[PDB]
């Protein structure tokens, strides 16, 4: 009967599987999960600056369009676009429509920085049926509706304007396409416009075409938007003898630096979390997860898997 | 011993089924499984060894599973000729155990 | 090319004796240990007897341990089941089955690989 | 494992050892007990934390990306910024998948490693006057009451006390 | 002379070397390769259902040009075009070729949604010796040619269709550009001609260009195809008052789901594969790959690597 | 080898051990044989089939992607498109190189473990009644006949049996 | 007394510290850096064959603008783009001028073939003001200012150039933007010029657009410059009846094989490295750098660590 | 360390110790001295060069790419040009992150199994002729001047020549 | 929901002795080692007394061993500190804390979870 | 025993400011760190166990480092009601230890 000594180890009732190299399902005493599957369902205002359009994309608020009145001079770290945006002016499309946007989205600014225009020899501050403000006939608040002289000429436009400032000007101006010949003479007398915006080093022209499009909010000619930067020490040029869609000053180009959009159609609650996804944000301390693509911000890594237990303890045998 | 459990002990298919059998043994017999095809009145043919080791020669439909306790064996896109009875092996120690046989019949 | 010819099966009486063979070919046979298996007739596959690749260690199943005597041979490559005392409960279809080779090693504790033609052995 | 310990020539774990990861069971005149040993917990909580702790560290803060999410088909830019995407998400799904098949392993061998620390200590402390049964426990051979298991415990035992009383307990 | 039991491991003749963490040559009793370097030459039909063109590329096969009548309404997992394939109709461009040949992999599908369209006030299915269909002047089968009445007009075109149907229509169109005056003034009587296709969310408009180009099947004019996307309910229209080059109908915008194109030379086997290269099938249980980047299908990942060997046995020492 | 018996002090290997990856040789009265050990030679081939199985799993299917031949210069779109491609197959193939030296050097210290692991089983069973001669061969102090180096095989050999005749053998 | 024999292994005073997979801060006796962070700050003319245009961007060489005499007939391994670049010549933009560049730097090599044009109808070898060379009016020495003839006609152009050699030819043409009707009717007296550059697989053709741009170098005008590439047995066709710059030759498509251009502003030293940064070259034998992402050459990784150390040696415990 | 050998049983290292990694500490009549010992020390460097030389081979060659610098905002093809970089940086500087944490973590272990392989030589060694005192020496039952201690160095030692001697002074 | 309640705290003269207890709610208190960390007035907090799960191990400070005596009840799930030959150096803010629990095990050596409100003895 | 230095003893600052407090003991505890925030007249709450770990709860701007010799709890974005006064402790071997005091006061 001599004294006996035993060393061992500890053990559990119910243990956790984990992978290995050498085996899918190994019983531990403790594993920790590393993929986050839950969201909050809510996005957190906190501490990211949320901007909400909420009946608005980003460039019918740039644009100024009637819901948008609300989205001026806010400045985001994150743009979120609702999929119930309408849009609500003339109709118009944007040629390359998706780097406009992701140059609105990088700035993190709708800051409108106002100018003084002279446009010799026109009408401003036209208006259109389609673009209501008030059961009033409106247009693009950052735009400026140019016709011909009230029973006169369409003046050749041939304004400009220097960047003297240290930041680079984004302006947004347009062309109108008209639905028939008598619309073309009727607003601007010129049997064919032309539009010619340019600087030092980048320039674009467009002579504008006409023709019957779709009807959208009873109108059937269209706008197109196009967009012109200014460096600093160079000069913008817009000249034109017909259709131009004239701005009203420029847009100021700030830092990535958390500026980007969202698309999402998720409330906004009062939470508080560093990471957003299209489908609601992420309180965890996780690795990976497998909630969304999408992931704005100190967000876990995306992946396939569900479910990665980590080892946290030794081999459980009871 | 180490008992075998097939189950089912036999089932009814058209061509074109998703079969699953399953072969459901006491001890950790870790991988140590080998499932075989038998014709009546012929021997029986090495299907999948290792448990999930497809035989050479073997058509891709045929596939096994699991580790240590349950252990299956599926069948993705059933043919004429795999109308047969299925039994699975343990080999993890002797004694060599068997199944109770799984016959595939015609629906 | 690479089969396994079985022979010995016959009608016997309870309580007598009988000796079954297995002739191989196309392989290394005294390289592999062998395995006798029994499909009783109606039930499954059974295995009774198994013997490794030089011979020197045999393995046997409960029910007949003391009872049937495996044996090789390397000089004419043939295995050999030497069954006394013969009863109806080992009425079978007797099968001889070479386990697989895994990785390098020609294992004898695995699937079974190449199987015979099938003699039957009837007790009355 | 790699030390056969854990899942190995210890048999099975003890679940009434909650006070610690690894710990003495002696039987000895004034009976049984059973308490943990604090340096080989501790070693072994430390090296599964501090793996821990290396896999939180917050790195992953993009906020400007591309679109991954489309209403038209476009073509060589779409067909670009899908494949972009998805080529990442594979390799950082294997960089995790591999990620945790590793760290289990080496989890499992640290621990398994950690046990027989443990016994390798215990086995160098009596040194003559204990023989290893193979279960993980040590015969010692001569008279152990609950001071002389302590000294065990706590690293106090003096092996040249009771080796003229051992030695002949096992040779005789 | 005491009994002595040993122990020890087996070994092998030849071993194999294998890569480990600190050598390059250890030789080990067994290993396996886990990179594919063969492949069965030819193209396997099953499980993925395949499609050769044979003659005709892609988009060939969509406008319909005379070698393509062997691909109507087909239907693929993998389309395969041939490096043999030629152009038969008349000669065309098409700007951002690689995005609508991309659009119609993608679908994997040539079935046309024939339409009835009422051209009124012009000539229809005009033919081209350029493009010769059984010895007999032809046309793309799925475009027809509209020219000016005989003696008469370009009667201006403002037809329009309506998406009524679940699906995205993709409608394919054109625009002649003559060579000279002479043929534009003989074609549709007006000088300079002007075709705007257009929906509620995007437009695009052409006036053609006259001018000399390199002869082509003895033709030194061109035909710019381009194509419009329709989402349900919306509504195009096919605004023209010259060198519009009309459809027939429109194609269905299916879903990806292993539809694409695999540019290949080898033949079409009778094998079985779920992976396709440009070099043929590979038949493999290997992880990894050094055939070609080019895989379609359940495949290895291609390394640059040509031979990675697994031990799978240990130490080898003789 | 981390634990140094293959490679080690087990000088080389046995090409006539062929039923088996570990395995005894012994020398007593009757002659001299050899037999595998079953349970060390199947949790290695245990481990690597399981790693092995885990190296198989087809999970790369992809269809539509971006070109990977181009026809003809274009720049900026044709220099994305073939960086995107590199990018992605230098990083795999690392993937790749890494995954198999380091498969490999976990893959021959677990070979050489289990080689310890049942030299280390052997040194527990006889335990006083054999002496470790250093080159994994048991110098045992005993007559043990075939039954009794059978019942080292297969984990019956009672050490109490022996013990009287083994340490007055030893000790003078 | 019994003799004792002890194992032990070596230690040093001051250890180096290193992370693994469970500490951040382990004293090992010896470590190696693994990121390399230091430059020479000078580009390595070797092995490297290197080019700097030191007053000219690549495009400016290719044109031929005043400074860029000295890049003529020069090949390359690596072109270099200096932040000094200047434009000296008449004021032009570029569509796709990134990807111009990036084709005119890939081939490695502004070796111009010169070919002789007869173009009929024009006067030929025209100069501005704008561009200087010595004091007297220039222009782009690989283009060729047409204008219509001294009191005549812009007698209409339709010039063609087959392919015969085996390459493939880079045609450097453009288009001119006048500033007022005046000018384009002072020059080529249509008031609308046109032209047309086509090859038998893809075509480009402009028409130049009048008005008024910022003044740069005393000149409102502009020219846009475009390039066609001919395949072997294509022919090229430049048909204009006006506002054409023509060419003088073509460029000869090479293949990229260390082919590129970095933009840097380090000078040209005499040492001797195989990777090249925008902060100049890297002289070492670790696998990572935190240098730069922009790496020319055998070059280190990229990471974004400054410190990864390597264990070279056991734990160090005094 | 998985053996706990170097910071474990073995206290702290040798500073004295300037012609190896590991070596022999001694006490005989004579006196003391301290000699390295070459196989392992010569194993172990040849594990850190093994690796050392894995982790210089040049691969990464790479001239024509995409711009990773761009002096205006441009939109899309610029967003994708940008985080398509981002993507592989971060990939590669968690593949130089794990490669470097995952090499020392084995660099570690292998140091520890080469101090654990000598000790467990010499042990094997003398076999009945010392006893494992537990701080990495061995306590010698018997006169073994410095030839003898030679001989332990060297692998030379017969044990057969001092077990009468030997076994006499521990069991009595 | 889960937390430590404290109580005994008063006024109390030197060489007298006082009892503290601190009863848990919402927790396994058996599976747990729990500690008593006082904050002297004015001071920081000094660790004095600390016990096992079971109470067989008991570990003091060395400013307390042989006068104070820490116990715990696994019936009424309470912290007993039995405080002897008190002195003004024992005036303190005392705290029973609960060391935190680890992935696996409840170990008595580690960080401290859950507080009391702080019971203050005071020794004129 | 093991004797923690806390340094510095005090300091103050604004909100916003990058915080850094140190722990220094003697003895190797590699990882066994506590750290605690207290309001005065109040208890303890643990901060970071491990020396790293994060507690449940505890915003992320607390951040602890260090292992074995010199340790440090690091604070990024200070708030309002993060003025305290924070205590490390030991928790390698008894007895335990802790120390002097960090406050941070209004600047
Ligand atoms: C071209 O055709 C369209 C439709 O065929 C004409 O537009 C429609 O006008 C009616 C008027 O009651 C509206 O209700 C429809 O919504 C319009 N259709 C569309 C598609 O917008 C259009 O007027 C025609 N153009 C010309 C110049 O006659
Ligand atoms: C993330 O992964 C989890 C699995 O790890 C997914 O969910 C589970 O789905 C199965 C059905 O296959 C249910 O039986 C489980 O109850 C689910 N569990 C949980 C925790 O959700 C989950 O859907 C995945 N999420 C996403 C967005 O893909
Ligand atoms: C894939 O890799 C293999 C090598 O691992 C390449 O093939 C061999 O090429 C060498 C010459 O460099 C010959 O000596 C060998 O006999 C070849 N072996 C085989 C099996 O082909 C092979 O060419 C690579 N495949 C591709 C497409 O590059
Ligand atoms: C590369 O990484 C190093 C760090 O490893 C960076 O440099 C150091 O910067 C710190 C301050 O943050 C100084 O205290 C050190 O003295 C610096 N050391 C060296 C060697 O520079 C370095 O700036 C990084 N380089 C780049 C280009 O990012």
């Amino acid at each position: 009967g001599n004294p006996v000594i035993c060393l061992g180890h500890h053990a559990v009732e119910n243990g956790t599987s984990v992978k290995t190299l050498t085996d899918n399902h190994i019983e531990v005493v403790s594993a920790k999960e590393l993929v986050e599957t839950n969201h909050i369902n809510e996005l957190c205002p906190s501490p990211l600056k949320l901007v909400d359009g909420q009946d608005c994309d980003l460039i019918n608020g740039a644009l100024g369009s009637p819901g948008c009145d609300h989205l001026q001079d806010t400045t985001w770290d994150v743009f979120i676009e609702r999929p119930t945006a309408m849009d609500t002016c003339y109709p118009f499309d944007v040629p390359d429509y998706q780097s406009l946007r992701s140059i609105l989205a990088s700035s993190g600014s709708l800051e409108f920085i106002a100018e003084q225009f002279t446009w010799n020899g026109v009408t401003v501050d036209g208006s259109s049926s389609a673009c209501l403000r008030g059961g009033r006939n409106g247009f693009f608040t950052r735009l400026n509706w140019l016709t011909r002289v009230k029973n006169g000429n369409y003046g050749p436009i041939n304004v400009t304007k220097e960047n003297t400032g240290s930041y680079v000007r984004l302006y947004l101006w347009g062309v109108h396409h008209p639905s028939s010949d008598t619309e073309q003479t009727d607003l601007y007398k010129v049997a064919t416009g032309r539009v010619t915006v340019s600087t030092r080093s980048d320039q674009i022209s467009i002579i504008p075409n006409i023709g019957s499009r779709p009807r959208v909010r009873n109108q059937s000619g269209r706008i197109s938007i196009y967009w012109t930067l200014v460096n600093p020490g160079d000069s913008i040029i817009f000249n034109s003898i017909g259709n131009l869609i004239a701005p009203r000053g420029h847009y100021k180009i700030n830092k990535s630096t958390k500026g980007t959009v969202l698309k999402s159609d998720k409330k906004i609650g009062s939470c508080t979390s560093p990471c957003l996804t299209d489908k609601g944000s992420i309180q965890s301390d996780k690795p990976f997860q497998n909630v969304s693509r999408i992931a704005i911000g100190n967000c876990p890594k995306y992946v396939k898997q569900g479910s990665l237990m980590l080892a946290t303890g030794m081999r459980n045998i009871p | 011993e180490i008992v075998l459990t097939q189950s089912p002990s036999s089932v009814s298919a058209s061509v074109g089924d998703r079969v699953t059998i399953t072969c459901r043994a006491t001890q950790g017999i870790s991988s140590w499984l080998a499932w075989y095809q038998q014709k009546p009145g012929k021997p029986p043919k090495l299907l999948i060894f290792g448990a999930s080791s497809l035989q050479s020669g073997v058509p891709s439909r045929f596939s096994g599973s699991g580790s240590g306790t349950d252990f299956t064996l599926t069948i993705s896109s059933l043919q004429p000729e795999d109308f047969a009875t299925y039994f699975c092996q343990q080999a993890h120690s002797f004694p060599l155990t068997f199944g109770g046989g799984t016959k595939v019949e015609i629906k | 090319q690479v089969q396994l010819v079985e022979s010995g099966g016959g009608v016997v009486q309870p309580g007598r004796s009988l000796r079954l063979s297995c002739a191989a070919s196309g392989f290394p046979f005294s390289s592999y240990g062998m395995h006798w298996v029994r499909q009783a007739p109606g039930k499954g596959l059974e295995w009774v007897a198994g013997v490794s690749y030089d011979g020197s260690y045999k393995y046997y199943a409960d029910s007949v341990k003391g009872r049937f005597t495996i044996s090789r041979d390397s000089s004419k490559s043939t295995l050999y089941l030497q069954m006394n005392s013969l009863r109806p409960e080992d009425t079978a279809v007797y099968y001889c089955a070479r386990p697989s080779a895994i990785f390098g090693i020609y294992i004898i504790l695995n699937g079974l690989d190449v199987w015979g033609q099938g003699t039957t052995v009837t007790v009355s | 494992g790699l030390f056969g310990a854990i899942a190995g020539f210890i048999e099975n774990g003890w679940q009434g050892l909650i006070d610690g990861w690894y710990g003495f069971r002696h039987q000895n005149a004034e009976g049984t007990g059973t308490a943990a040993d604090l340096k080989s917990t501790q070693a072994a909580i430390d090296q599964i934390n501090g793996k821990l702790n290396r896999l939180i560290e917050k790195t992953n803060e993009k906020y400007h990306q591309i679109e991954k999410e489309f209403e038209q088909v476009e073509g060589r830019i779409q067909d670009l910024e899908k494949y972009v995407e998805d080529t990442k998400i594979d390799l950082w799904s294997y960089n995790a998948e591999l990620l945790v098949a590793l760290e289990n392993q080496h989890t499992i061998d640290v621990t398994d490693s950690e046990m027989n620390k443990l016994f390798e200590r215990v086995r160098r402390q009596l040194r003559e006057n204990a023989e290893d049964q193979g279960n993980g426990c040590f015969e010692i051979f001569h008279q152990c009451d609950n001071n002389c298991i302590e000294s065990i415990r706590n690293g106090t035992y003096d092996h040249n006390i009771y080796r003229d009383e051992a030695i002949n307990n096992r040779i005789k």
